[PDB]
């Protein structure tokens, strides 16, 4: 037997104490696994201040609309 | 700015090295010049493998220009040229050149090494 | 600045050269191991000395914004005028370039000589790859770093493909293997998942293949979908990530490893993490072994 | 918590289709190009206008790379060559990128953190659009300008109607001022108005 | 060639979709185009040959 | 059916396209140079 | 600049818009596509309507990508198409327009 | 101190020779370039790169064009016309200058002096690029 | 359109309104024609400055558009 010990990371504990402080096994065990079990990383872009065409639902048209909020 | 020119950062990379004999370079380019792609045949004693080419990789290989027979080590992660030697010696010479390149040997062993530099 | 032409000027002027374009036209087209084609660039050999063309971007701006619109209402002349300024041709052309293609269809098949071409290609470079836009996709290393257990699991299996071995890993979630052979993936390892929510048909081959072929190096499994019956001889070294949960179900488990014919010595790797829930269900199992060892 | 608009996928094929008259002065060499993606179960077909291959032209984009065009500023972000064809055959460092799942066309939320001054700048010096104008800015050397009464106006009011949506929230902090004897008597008087603003 | 309203004869902003009708505002439509009996469009269209 | 379910139930990876339609060509052997342009 | 900005200049100007629901959108393509035809049926809750397009209404209303059940305002004249919102369709959200859909609005 | 060695003189004849094997879809495939230089008491006929013709486009460089030719880098540059081009045609107006003396082929020892500020200016103003 | 003959300036006012039943929605605005005669003709005094002439020569990023 080899039991390989390490210590949590500080985003691992972060959520550990975040939990701890909010409060059931498995909660702590999946946090103790990976952080991306409860939140995925996600794509790190800059906010976007327009007002496009956006839609609300042999190919497909894809034209530049982008535009301004603030009118003068 | 000048207490911040005082603290360093070292940093660790990974380096791929590639030193070998040129068999043959093949540039295709647009009618403008602009777009440059192209494919490297490089070898040594015991490999031989055919390589791709980018924008970079050709512009490194047009300065210091390269006549299919000179000996040339790449670093990936850097992306310098450097040109060793001539180990050829071919015999049909055109007289649009005026270097006098030097008679090293073809490399032996792996074509590729992996190396960490800082 | 656009369409700047080169043109000759007759020597019989006022106008000289001066010291500093006659260094500057000198080494245009001038090779390495020059003199004067070295003292001149002393820029490109700071940017490859410092291995700058593979280094990460670190700032992102937080807002990007269009500029500001402008209407009026009731009349196109305004429009036409607005989309002639944002959008005009000569100075979009000029930052842009025209596909390869199209340039040979207008000069070979048209007779459009090169002079005549708009002007293009005048966008600076960047400095990599990485500073060429602001959006950043989610990092696999930034992925492997922000967990301890995978960080660890990162390092001894380098050694473990150096030596040219057989690796078994045992997992309790979907995601606990869901997420793993994006790492396999990453390090591009042979490898193959085995649950019992496949089919009964693929646990008949997959074991066949591992068992057959001797370049497969991970074989992923859950707590009883492979740890009961199945002959796995051909490996030693079994990895649990959470198996906790019963000394029963773990006693079973490297007995399909474990068995016989195996020709080598196994290394039994328990994966833990000190100072959480972990040390309470060990501490658990042990009792559980402690009480069911002399009963 | 803004939401956007994604086309992403693998480039499967590049194909422009030309105007009829290339030096008439007025419009682009091409009409159109044809950019067919694929992604995991899923394959569209998409009909680009030159402004936005610009732009992916911009980021130099081949047959086989993993693209991810945002539709809601035109930005396109080139993730790098994609791991269905060979690894050991290139010279320039590139990243290998699996297939991305789902479907190509998505929406997705995303939580932003941002600052008042963050949009105040980006409004008064326009960067991140498709645009001439907000394409020489990003090259010309930033400098810090005298930003109007008006534009503060003018972004408060679309951030009010941002929070009246039930989307943003606002988040008061501290502004704290060490060495406050270094200020002489014109910030002092100007901290007396300022400090009334609401 | 000019499009007028069908009813009153005058300038013809809308067209129905159900009978193809010109009609120049709401109240013709509310009135006249909806609750019209069926067979009364037809010579509505014939004064212009479009039945 | 008993004889057939028992009988039938009891790599490398290719390069990247390479294309260059419309574009000049320059090559280099050994022993002699090209220049295929347009 | 200051002295210049307290005094004020009062315009009042007038225009036509068009602001109604969207029923049905009708957009064929050639194989060519030389030409682009197409039909709108619009309404409001008094009234309803179906128009023909033209070339560049068919573009202006395929960017700024407008579906069935949308609330949208069209300005004749500039060609700019604003989208209000959606209509009350569970399947941001506005009420549907009354009145006529050609309207004359006074702006000062 | 540098050493310079360079090709000039008027040229006589300029044919980019066809290959032996050409191939399709390509027209012109080059394999060399033959240009003849001429200057005063002498003559040399040279073998040049195939990709030396680009750059002779590039110059627009004619036959009766003085030319001035870099030994390692190729890099040809039109000096001027040649003098003896100024009679046969009434209205010419490129300038014309004189037959260069001595043999196309000379090594050139050359002294060049600058100070570290002109390597400082030099080296902090961008070189010659393409960018906007 | 709008043509001045001295200067040579293009101005397009808009669709005449003879074509304004081709299509039932347009992008184009429509304009009556002009009740005047094509041909105009008008003198009148210009009343320039020194320095007006003075900034006009010596614009030094270049001369603008109209």
């Amino acid at each position: 037997e080899i039991d390989v010990l390490c210590d949590l990371t500080q985003r691992q504990a972060k959520l550990y104490q975040v939990l701890k402080s909010q409060i059931a096994v498995m909660q702590f065990r999946k946090v103790c696994n990976h952080p991306d079990l409860f939140e995925r990383a996600d794509v790190d872009s800059p906010f976007s201040f327009t007002t496009f065409g956006k839609t609300t639902s042999k190919f497909t048209d894809l034209i530049y609309s982008s535009r301004n909020p603030i009118k003068y | 700015q000048a207490f911040r020119k005082s603290i360093g950062i070292k940093i660790k990379e990974e380096t791929e090295l590639i030193e070998g004999e040129v068999v043959e370079i093949q540039i295709d380019r647009s009618i403008t010049g602009g777009h440059k792609q192209g494919k490297l045949t490089i070898k040594t004693t015991d490999m031989e493998t055919i390589y791709e080419l980018g924008n970079k990789m050709i512009d490194g290989l047009t300065k210091e220009k390269v006549l299919a027979g000179d000996v040339i080590s790449i670093d990936k992660a850097s992306g310098k040229i450097t040109k060793l030697g001539r180990s050829f010696a071919r015999s049909r010479d055109y007289d649009a050149m005026g270097a006098d390149t030097r008679f090293v040997q073809c490399p032996e062993g792996e074509l590729q090494k992996r190396k960490t530099v800082v | 600045v656009i369409e700047r032409t080169n043109g000759p000027k007759n020597t019989d002027s006022l106008s000289f050269k001066t010291i500093t374009q006659e260094l500057l036209e000198v080494t245009r087209n001038a090779p390495s191991e020059g003199v004067m084609a070295s003292l001149l660039n002393v820029e490109k050999h700071a940017y490859e000395r410092e291995y700058l063309n593979c280094i990460q971007r670190g700032y992102h701006p937080n807002v990007s914004a269009p500029p500001v619109t402008i209407e009026v209402l009731g009349s196109s002349h305004v429009t036409n005028s607005i989309n002639n300024e944002l959008f005009d041709p000569l100075i979009s052309q000029a930052l842009s370039d025209i596909p390869a293609i199209t340039q040979y269809n207008m000069h070979v098949k048209k007779g459009i000589p090169v002079e005549d071409f708009p002007k293009t290609g005048l966008f600076p470079e960047p400095l990599n790859k990485n500073f060429s836009s602001n959006i950043s996709m989610p990092s696999m290393d930034r992925f492997i770093t922000e967990s301890a257990k995978l960080r660890k699991l990162d390092e001894l299996l380098v050694k473990l493909k150096s030596e040219g071995h057989r690796v078994l890993i045992y997992f309790q979630m979907t995601k606990m293997m869901d997420l793993m052979e994006e790492y396999l993936t990453y390090r591009q390892y042979n490898h193959i998942r085995l649950d019992g929510s496949s089919k009964l048909e693929d646990r008949r081959d997959l074991v066949h293949d591992w068992q057959t072929n001797p370049e497969i190096f991970v074989f992923l499994l859950s707590t009883r979908a492979g740890g009961l019956g199945i002959n796995l001889t051909a490996a030693d070294t079994v990895i649990f990530y959470d198996s906790d949960w019963n000394p029963t179900i773990d006693s079973q488990a490297m007995d399909r490893a474990h068995r016989l014919g195996q020709t080598r010595q196994v290394t039994v790797y328990r994966l833990l993490v000190r100072g959480t829930i972990e040390e309470r269900m060990r501490d658990r199992a042990k009792q559980k072994e402690q009480v069911q060892q002399v009963v | 918590k803004e939401t956007k608009e994604v086309y992403e996928g693998e480039v499967t094929e590049l194909t422009p289709e030309d105007a009829e008259n290339p030096l008439g002065g007025y419009g682009k060499t091409i009409s159109h190009v044809i950019v067919g993606l694929k992604s995991a179960k899923g394959t569209k077909t998409l009909r680009l206008d030159p402004t936005i291959y610009e732009s992916i032209q911009r980021e130099k984009v081949s047959i086989g790379d993993v693209i991810y065009i945002e539709a809601n500023t035109g930005a396109v972000k080139r993730v790098g060559r994609s791991d269905a064809y060979a690894t050991e055959f290139d010279l320039e460092t590139e990243e290998y990128v699996p297939l991305p799942k789902g479907e190509v066309h998505k929406k997705k939320e995303i939580v932003q953190d941002v600052t008042l001054h963050d949009l105040d700048v980006a409004n008064a010096r326009p960067q991140g659009g498709q645009d001439v104008i907000s394409m020489m800015g990003q090259l010309l050397k930033p400098k810090k300008t005298e930003i109007t009464e008006k534009l503060r106006q003018e972004v408060n009011k679309v951030v009010a109607k941002y929070i009246d949506q039930g989307v943003a929230e606002l988040i008061p902090g501290v502004l704290f001022i060490d060495e406050v004897n270094m200020l002489d008597i014109e910030i002092f008087t100007y901290l007396n108005k300022a400090l009334e603003s609401n | 060639a000019k499009k007028y309203c069908d009813v009153t004869g005058l300038k013809g902003f809308y067209k129905s979709p159900t009978n193809n009708i010109r009609y120049h505002n709401a109240e013709i439509y509310q009135l006249i185009v909806k609750p019209m009996a069926p067979g009364v469009d037809q010579e509505y269209l014939k004064l212009r040959g479009a039945n | 059916l008993l004889k057939k379910r028992a009988g039938k139930s009891r790599f490398v990876k290719p390069r990247r396209p390479y294309n260059s339609e419309g574009m000049t060509r320059i090559l280099r052997r050994y022993e002699e140079d090209l220049f295929c342009t347009f």
